[PDB]
């Protein structure tokens, strides 16, 4: 959600964003742009925004299995 | 009672332990021998040198060991950790991998080492941070969630590579 309102302010569809409210998101947002991450890598990850967010809804939805098999792990 | 060298009151055998090229040799050879190098030869087996330091009037000889980190020449069971006074756990600030290895490497101390053995956290490689990966709080947290202290470190510019191994040279004295 904030990336895509920061691709408004990039397009010119909106004036200016403010910062992130929740500062997990903005903590987010500070290791993901100190990390290199170029604008055109924002616009392909809004891209893959439905696959990566069903895919880690999935990953957490086997996160929640992992109990049944908690003792073949070690 | 028991004899006593006159050159130094106690010997703490230190061990450098973690992942291939997380800057063990790097570190072992900066506190030792007060010299670095670009060129790598991954360790084989075992090293060690003695530097002699001296910590609230008292002569401290430390033996640190560095083990080798690679996959073949690693196996399940090891005996490089029996006797070890203390063990430094090394990682790349600049690979997660290796951070996360430090669970894995944790967990051998636990079965090997002694059973109270005093363990340091060290992250190598802190002057490489355009390519630093993990964030001192995670770290810090990690460290803390266990109570192990720790220090973020550089071999090449010796950034707090003195106070790693004197930080745990104090912590054996304070168990001993
Ligand atoms: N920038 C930077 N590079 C380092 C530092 N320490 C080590 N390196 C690099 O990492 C390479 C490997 O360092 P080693 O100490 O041999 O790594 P190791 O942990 O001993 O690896 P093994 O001997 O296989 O267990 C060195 O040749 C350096 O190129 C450091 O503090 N800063």
């Amino acid at each position: 959600r904030h990336l895509h309102m920061r691709q408004k302010k990039r397009n010119g569809s909106l004036p200016d964003c403010p910062p992130p409210e929740d500062p997990a998101i903005a903590q987010l947002l500070k290791k993901l742009l100190s990390q290199g991450m170029t604008e055109e890598e924002e616009d392909k990850l809004l891209a893959l925004k439905d696959f990566m967010m069903k895919s880690n809804k999935a990953k957490a939805n086997i996160v929640d299995q992992s109990h049944l098999h908690d003792s073949s792990q070690k | 009672m028991s004899s006593m060298n006159p050159e130094y009151d106690y010997l703490f055998k230190l061990l450098l332990i973690g992942d291939s090229g997380v800057g063990k040799s790097c570190l072992l050879l900066r506190f030792a021998d007060d010299t670095y190098t670009e060129s790598y030869i991954s360790t084989i087996g075992v090293d060690f040198k003695i530097r002699t330091i001296e910590l609230d009037g008292k002569t401290i000889k430390l033996q640190i060991w560095d083990t080798a980190g690679l996959e073949r020449f690693r196996t399940i069971t090891s005996s490089y950790y029996r006797g070890a006074h203390g063990i430094i756990v090394v990682y790349d600030v600049t690979d997660q991998e290796s951070f996360n290895n430090v669970k894995q490497w944790l967990q051998e101390i636990d079965r090997y080492a002694s059973e109270n053995v005093n363990k340091l956290l060290v992250g190598n490689k802190c002057d490489l941070t355009t390519k630093k990966v993990v964030d001192y709080t995670t770290a810090k947290e990690f460290a803390d969630s266990l109570g192990i202290p720790f220090l973020e470190t550089s071999a090449k510019n010796a950034t707090n590579v003195e106070q790693s191994f004197m930080t745990m040279a104090a912590e054996i004295k304070k168990r001993m």
